[PDB]
């Protein structure tokens, strides 16, 4: 199971 | 400093009861475009995305930028007050500490007034690329929400094959997949599957998050499904014209 | 010594299934009026008046004033049984048990419902400050809906209505205003003032008072200075199921 | 070795809807004349006999005699994907390890593959009664708000049910009646004899939940058996649960 914020970068 | 009326409580309704479950707090961003909103699930699997356009209110208002901290039970509780044919009217001022929702009923002579204290949220906004897919499902929401609960109750995952498209799941108790066929259907567009392929996709996904998101089924009869080999999810519902609901879910690894 | 002849059951059904959680015990007093009910609750806050008259059956005869020692919740099994478009007919002699009868078809179902004996509220009419009369379900949701944010309602009539409240999450407020619907009059806001009030109470009881709204399309509430609320439902004619509550102080 | 195609899914959904809560485990004993289950309630009180005849599946294919040993809440599962209107074939090989079920629409095809579990089997009335089957339901339902016990009285003119509990008394008595604007809510007595039998209320209550398979109920009555209530599942496939009168 990923985290989205390992596609989603921040800002 | 922010008026923005609805001529039906409805659409609001509908997208913080589908919101509820996956997001706790997240800011309403407001400005002269609509009101948008962008928040992780509290385990940061999922996003959440939405966009009311100004055009979807009559009238909208914006002055300034707004950033509205709102707790979404809190906010649940206030909204069960509206009817889904009452007239809605959001309003804030600049800076604000409250934000004012006032109900009126479209059957009697009711106002309702509720000042919401708002909380302070910090951002953790993320940038969403803009992604070509290699593969686009168009098909009826009610079908997908009926897929993703039947599956669900004999499986935590779901491969989602696209060539027609089939999702398939193991469990305990055996075997299940659900295949489905490109078809428009002319006499009941409604129940049409449009499917645009470039490319084969195979990805696994939870199924408690996407029986999550389909919560926004309610919201509109079709729902449009993208996916690309080692990128996330995209759900979609729109909120008309412009204006959607999106759900982005991370494959499982 | 008691029979009394109901056209539709339902009405019944719904009083009770009204009232359980307000009262377990209670007497209905029968006479040459009809059938009464007048009992305050567990805690002392609520008062139930119920009066259903004699001219709402047909027949009605009643030999002398019958206490009829009921528990709702017992009551409530046996009026399960009832369908809303059944005739209900109540029977007793000079008594230990009821006797119900509901007839559709030529379907009859008959129950002798146990009674208890239960020790025997004259309440003085009153020209009330503020009168209101809305839809019922419009009440209904408003004290459930202020509910889930506060467990008091202020409620002020003036030059409208206004119920308003305080919690965590915030303030909420809903206002009446005197509105005449022409095409669709139940839908109405009827106000009748002759003095301002300002007064608190608790929302647990209007909302359980609210358990009676599928009685009527309307209800009548009002307010006074001196006395407790009252939250009024139509039974049919100048029958009536009247809930009075004390402001908090 | 089996090959039973449903045109319409809605029968065996119903069924198995309607058996769940009595029956937990169980086996779908495949043969010539049809799809057949026999077993005892979760409680062993009440016993369930089920039959969907051959003739009701168009085709139907059984080559040897086969025990489907089924958890019925995993099968509601599965069941569940399927819609009233779906064509629903069932497929197993001999001595199966799974039973294959596939439901067609709409362009969509529903597989799954059920694992299968080794399952023991365990191994003329006076009067009958045809009534509307929701009549029936509301009447045991109503009774058993206020006792753990029904009697039934049949003669030639009406049906009595009555109980008795700590708040007082009840009785429904239904009368004899052809009711030509609403046949279905007709009540049709053919009675050799009368008869008076006395029952529990939550295995009524149970049965009835299989009221959605048939608007008619039959019940039948007497002194030397176990209560049948029957409800027809379409030709002369049925649905049948036996109880026990107390004693």
């Amino acid at each position: 199971q990923g985290s989205i914020m390992s596609w989603f970068a921040k800002k | 400093a922010l008026e923005a009326r609805l001529e039906q409580a409805s659409i609001l309704k509908k997208v913080v009861d589908a919101i509820k479950d996956l997001v706790q707090d997240c800011n309403f961003d407001c400005n002269d475009s609509g009101i948008a909103l962008q928040a992780m699930d509290n385990s940061h699997v999922a996003l959440v995305s939405m966009m009311l356009k100004a055009e979807g209110f009559s009238p909208y208002r914006c002055d300034r930028n707004i950033a509205l901290g709102v707790n979404l039970t809190s906010l649940t509780k206030v909204l069960r007050a509206a009817q889904n044919e009452d007239i809605l009217t959001l309003k804030a001022e600049d800076a604000p500490d409250v934000l004012n929702l006032v109900f009126e009923s479209s059957e009697t002579d009711r106002i309702s007034e509720y000042d919401l204290k708002l909380m302070d949220i910090d951002q953790e906004h993320l940038g969403i690329p803009e992604t070509e897919y290699a593969a686009t499902i168009t098909m009826p929401s009610n079908e997908f929400k009926r897929i993703t609960t039947d599956l669900m109750a004999m499986s935590e995952s779901v491969t989602i094959e696209a060539n027609g498209v089939k999702f398939s799941c193991q469990g305990d108790i055996g075997n299940g997949s659900v295949t489905l066929r490109q078809h428009t259907n002319v006499e009941k567009p409604n129940e049409s599957i449009e499917i645009e392929l470039s490319e084969p996709v195979s990805l696994t996904f939870s199924l408690k998050y996407l029986v999550n998101f389909c919560k926004a089924s309610a919201l509109s009869n079709t729902v449009k499904i993208c996916l690309s080999n080692e990128v996330p999810l995209l759900v979609e519902y729109s909120l008309g014209g412009s204006s959607y609901l999106r759900f982005y879910l991370a494959p499982k690894i």
